[PDB]
């Protein structure tokens, strides 16, 4: 977090909470509650945030890069899929509908 | 045919400085070995090796530096000095105290043909 | 405060012998020695070196796996610490002073006698 | 004199210190890559100048400078315990004639892995799924572990074996990610195969959850799924599967995919026993008065090992009267009296499936 003007507290990547003076120019817009900033060699100076970002892990993807399987072979999860039916599309590729019906989404 | 004694005479002194940097082994360490040699992309020639530390850390090192890939495949205990990251010798072995040996004794004072 | 004012005097003696023997840390049980000049030395910091000695120390008076001092820089030995475990939870279980003697007995006689002979005897 | 000096010009180059590992995670611009060490904190460097990214890729082993970190050299794949797994080494092959029986138990662990590596076309001709992995349990009988360490140099190709016991890893038991680590090799190694002694301890419950200790344990079960759980495809890799009991290991595992096929030992027949006893009086030589069925209609109900060492006991028995070759006369006695000892603690051997 940012706690007042021109400085912040920050843990580093070794997990240490700090109290530095920001960089002048850029006070607040991309300093953002939650990021990753870079921070000085020796000082470790609160300067500049990521774009954000490439992040770290996994990152997605494994369907394009494989695998994938049909489900479309067994349909005994008919019911079951009944849930995944209403949960998953409609959840994703609308939320104004939920604005709508008054009710809200669950995640669920 | 008389510079044999004064190359025994450098090596005599370059191996001093081998006795002052071996470079001395004090903190225990560990090995991962790899054989690698460089094309581009100009062509070079090397090899290199990875280690393992007593404070957990892993380097990535031009081959040891000082004894060879002779032996072995990661072992145990192979000298290095902190920034050095080299590996001058492999001193035998293993650990650890009493696990070590869990009762090394002379044997028994007496003989069962008493009982 | 006499005893305060004594108390702070010496620091200068304590400051003067601060310098030496300060960083006779940390306490590290050795490990192996090949042959007469080397030593391996193992500590609870995670720190594991194969190192030399101060000469203060001769080689048939030490064991192995003993906890020791040394001087981290050079990781020499300084002197090795008997010591070793445990924490007060022994302190408590180990108890100290007198009290309740014989006379508190209430007239059984050869029933502690028995045991009078077993251990005090 | 001279070659001397070349090991202090080979000294002339170790001065140079050696450089840190480093793992690349990802990429921001050609002067900006993700990497962190190998004690967690993340930095972004330059390259060197002969390296392109294709050369790199985010997620790739790699070392950094000493001092600027700037990427410079690499390799792509490294580990300690793969190769120190492989070395166990066992006398036949021909030990497969040697485990005397069983046909069905023998016969078909080879349609069960053999088979699936040389023609998996035989698997698409009719279609079935390839059975990517193998189980035994017991024992009663015994040789689960045997005939899986004979069949590893029996049936050649590439095999890998786990030792069961180090996992644990003291502190931090994370080291599920382990057979990840084993399973990426598996992965490039492939095919390479892969016996299993005790997956029951490792097989814990969390049936009514206690302490700690178990804790690690659950969790690193959790990725034996996950890993078989795929998102993935092991089936160039043979799982084999053995321990004391086919029990506590929760329904999750004993599923096919997990356990694939259900294979086992009983108490070898008499008949059956009649041969094991051939491979145990064949490495000793004695006088030529044999009666194989004696020492079978006699000592009955046994092991091959269990035979076979007070056999060898027998013989060692025997051999106490300082006197060299023995006839079964001695063995119709040891054999016959010494097992009866030995079937004293035969209690309690017989276990759920």
């Amino acid at each position: 977090e940012a706690v007042d003007q021109n400085t912040a507290i920050v843990g580093s990547t070794t997990g240490s909470n700090y109290y530095v003076r920001i960089l002048s120019t850029i006070d607040r817009e991309l300093l953002k509650p939650n990021a990753s900033v870079a921070l000085h060699k020796h000082s470790n100076a609160l300067v500049d945030v990521l774009p954000p970002e490439a992040d770290s892990s996994i990152m997605m993807l494994t369907s394009d890069q494989k695998p994938d399987v049909m489900y479309a072979d067994i349909g005994g999860m008919d019911i079951q899929k009944q849930e995944v039916r209403e949960a998953v599309e409609l959840p994703l590729t609308h939320f104004e509908l939920y604005k709508q019906i008054g009710i809200d989404p669950p995640r669920g | 045919t008389h510079e044999l004694q004064a190359m025994k005479d450098k090596i005599k002194e370059n191996s001093e400085k081998i006795k002052v940097n071996k470079t001395l082994p004090y903190l225990v360490s560990n090995v991962i070995e790899l054989l690698d040699v460089d094309p581009n992309d100009s062509q070079r020639k090397g090899k290199c090796a990875v280690i393992k530390t007593s404070t957990r850390q892993t380097y990535f090192l031009p081959v040891i530096g000082l004894v060879d890939a002779e032996k072995l495949k990661p072992g145990d205990l192979v000298g290095v000095n902190k920034d050095s990251y080299l590996i001058l010798e492999t001193l035998p072995t293993e650990y650890d105290s009493r696990v070590k040996a869990m009762e090394v004794d002379e044997r028994p004072t007496e003989q069962y043909s008493d009982i | 405060a006499p005893p305060a004012l004594w108390d702070l005097a010496a620091d200068k003696q304590t400051l003067q012998s601060e310098q030496p023997l300060q960083v006779a840390r940390c306490t590290k049980i050795i490990n192996a020695d090949s042959e007469d000049p080397k030593y391996i030395i193992n500590v609870k910091q995670f720190a594991k070196f194969v190192v030399d000695l101060s000469d203060q120390v001769a080689p048939t008076d030490i064991e192995e796996g003993m906890r020791v001092g040394v001087d981290r820089n050079k990781y020499q030995i300084h002197i090795p610490l008997p010591p070793k475990i445990d924490p007060t939870v022994t302190m408590m279980q180990v108890e100290e002073k007198p009290d309740v003697t014989y006379s508190d007995v209430g007239g059984c006689k050869e029933q502690i006698e028995k045991l009078r002979e077993v251990v005090e005897t | 004199t001279k070659q001397y000096e070349k090991s202090e010009n080979d000294l002339k180059a170790l001065q140079s210190v050696g450089q840190i590992v480093g793992e690349v995670l990802k990429q921001l611009t050609e002067e900006k890559f993700i990497v962190k060490a190998t004690n967690g904190p993340r930095y972004v460097v330059g390259c060197r100048r002969q390296l392109d990214k294709s050369k790199l890729k985010p997620g790739t082993r790699v070392a950094l400078d000493m001092t600027t970190l700037t990427i410079m050299r690499y390799l792509p794949r490294e580990v300690d315990p793969l190769v120190y797994n492989m070395s166990h080494e066992d006398p036949g092959n021909v030990s497969y004639s040697e485990i005397g029986g069983l046909s069905e138990q023998i016969r078909e662990l080879r349609e069960v892995i053999e088979l699936p590596l040389t023609n998996p076309e035989l698997f698409q001709r009719v279609g079935i799924i390839p059975p990517k992995g193998c189980l035994l349990y017991g024992p009663p009988g015994t040789g689960k572990t045997l005939l899986a360490r004979a069949v590893a140099s029996q049936l050649d190709c590439n095999f890998l074996k786990v030792v069961s016991s180090s996992i644990v890893d003291k502190y931090i038991g994370e080291s599920a990610r382990l057979i990840r680590e084993m399973f990426n090799y598996a992965r490039d190694h492939q095919p390479c195969i892969i016996f299993m002694d005790e997956i029951d301890a490792i097989g814990g419950r969390r049936f009514s959850e206690g302490t700690s200790a178990d804790r690690e344990i659950q969790r690193t079960l959790m990725e034996l799924l996950n890993q078989m759980d795929g998102f993935d495809t092991l089936h160039r890799v043979k799982m084999i599967m053995a321990t004391n009991r086919p029990d506590t290991l929760d329904p999750a595992l004993l599923r096919p995919g997990r356990l694939d096929r259900k294979i086992h030992i009983d108490l070898p027949n008499e008949q059956a026993r009649l041969d094991i006893l051939k491979i145990h009086a064949g490495p000793i030589t004695k006088h030529g008065e044999i009666d194989y069925e004696a020492i079978v209609k006699l000592s009955d109900g046994f092991n091959g090992a269990d035979l076979r060492n007070v056999c060898t006991e027998a013989g060692m028995f025997a051999i106490r009267a300082d006197h060299d070759f023995v006839v079964q006369e001695d063995f119709m006695k040891a054999v016959r009296k010494v097992a009866d000892s030995k079937k004293l603690e035969s209690k309690l051997d017989y276990k759920p499936v």
